[PDB]
C-alpha cells in the first residue's frame, strides 16, 4: 500500500486498509462488487 | 440511501455512525481511516443555520454496528471523541465548499472482521479512479426517501461519477473543484442517491491495482433525493489530503 501517515500520530492501519476480512481476506467477492469493476471496462 | 439495497455483514467495516449523546440521536455517517481517526462531513458538526455547533463531548460514535435497534455485543463499538477538526475554509454559508471534518477517538478501536479502516487515495490512485463513468459506492443509515423512513440495516448503492460540466448545469449552487457529483442520468435506466442523514458517509471505489477500497469522497449535498436530472454532491477527498495531513501530524 505504501504510507502517507506517521503511525504515532495517525494510529494504526494506514496499512491494513481497504481489505475486508469477510471478503478480500477470505478471497470472497461481495454481491455487487463486480458492478464497480465492470464500470472500469469502458463502453465495451 | 434511496433505491439501494441492504448491506452484507462486513461489506463496509469502516462504516461509522455519528451519534448525538443527549438526546440520543443519529446525526450523520462517517468513516474509519485509522484506529483513532474518523472522517465525516463538516456540516455534520458545524452548520449554524440548523443550530449545529457540536463539541467533543456532545457526541459519540459507533463502529461495526449492523442493525440500528439491537446492541451487538463484542461486534459493535462505542467510542467517545477526544477532538474535532473542521476545515478552516469550510464554506457553510454558500456552497459547502470543503465540507470535510476529522474526529479523533478518545480511545483507539481494535480491528475485527466487522471493523477495519478504509484507505485514503494517493496521487496515482486518485487521478486513476476519479473518472466520469466509473462507478463508486456510497453507504448510509439515512432516509430511504424524501421525508419507509430510515433503514434498520445499513444501505448501499453504487453510482457512476458524473462529468463536471453536467454536475455544474444540474444545480444553481456554486460548484467547486473540491467536490464532485455522482448518479445516473435519466437515460440510463438505473436509480439511487444518498439522502438526508447520509452526509459524512463515504464514497468508495475498489482499486484493481491492489484489490483495496479507497474513499474518494464524502457525502455532502444534493437537491431532493434520486430526482431525475439531479446528482448528489461529494467532497473530493484527495484535493483535501494535505489538510487531513496537517491536522493529523498536528495531532
Ligand atoms: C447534512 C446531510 O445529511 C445532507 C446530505 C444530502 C445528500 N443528498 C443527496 N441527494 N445525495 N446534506 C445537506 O442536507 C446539506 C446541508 C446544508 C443543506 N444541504 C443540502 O444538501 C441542501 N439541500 C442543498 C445545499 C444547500 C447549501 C449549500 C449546498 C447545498
Ligand atoms: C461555535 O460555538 C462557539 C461558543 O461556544 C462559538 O465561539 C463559535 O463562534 C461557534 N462557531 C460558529 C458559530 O461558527
Ligand atoms: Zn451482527
Ligand atoms: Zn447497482
Amino acid at each position: 500500500y505504501q504510507t502517507f501517515f506517521n503511525p504515532r500520530t495517525f494510529g494504526s492501519g494506514e496499512a491494513d486498509c481497504g481489505l475486508r476480512p469477510l471478503f478480500e481476506k477470505k478471497s470472497l467477492e461481495d454481491k455487487t462488487e463486480r458492478e464497480l469493476l465492470e464500470s472500469y471496462i469502458d463502453g465495451r | 440511501i434511496v433505491e439501494g439495497s441492504d448491506a452484507e455483514i462486513g461489506m463496509s467495516p469502516w462504516q461509522v455512525m455519528l451519534f448525538r449523546k443527549s438526546p440520543q440521536e443519529l446525526l450523520c455517517g462517517a468513516s474509519l481511516i485509522s484506529d483513532r481517526w474518523v472522517l465525516t462531513a463538516a456540516h455534520c458538526l458545524l452548520y449554524p443555520p440548523w443550530d449545529k455547533n457540536f463539541t467533543e463531548n456532545d457526541l459519540l460514535v459507533r463502529i461495526g454496528k449492523h442493525s440500528r435497534t439491537r446492541y451487538e455485543r463484542n461486534i459493535e463499538k462505542i467510542s467517545m471523541l477526544e477532538k474535532i477538526y473542521i476545515h478552516p475554509r469550510y464554506n457553510w454559508r454558500e456552497n459547502l465548499d470543503r465540507d470535510i471534518a476529522l474526529m479523533k477517538l478518545k480511545k483507539p478501536v481494535a480491528f475485527s472482521d466487522y471493523i477495519h479502516p478504509v484507505c485514503l487515495p494517493d496521487r496515482e490512485t486518485a487521478a486513476s479512479l476519479l473518472q466520469a463513468g466509473y462507478k463508486g459506492r456510497v453507504t448510509g443509515w439515512g432516509n430511504l426517501k424524501e421525508t419507509k423512513g430510515q433503514p434498520s440495516v445499513l444501505q448501499v448503492v453504487n453510482l457512476p461519477i458524473v462529468e463536471r460540466p453536467v454536475c455544474k448545469d444540474s444545480t444553481r449552487i456554486r460548484i467547486t473543484d473540491n467536490m464532485f457529483c455522482a448518479g445516473y442520468k435519466p437515460d440510463e435506466g438505473k436509480r439511487g442517491d444518498a439522502c438526508e442523514g447520509d452526509s459524512g458517509g463515504p464514497f468508495v471505489m475498489k482499486s484493481p491495482f491492489n484489490n483495496r477500497w479507497y474513499q474518494m469522497g464524502i457525502v455532502s449535498a444534493g437537491a431532493g433525493c434520486d430526482r431525475d436530472g439531479k446528482y448528489g454532491f461529494y467532497t473530493h477527498v484527495f484535493r483535501l489530503k494535505k489538510w487531513i495531513q496537517k491536522v493529523i501530524d498536528q495531532f
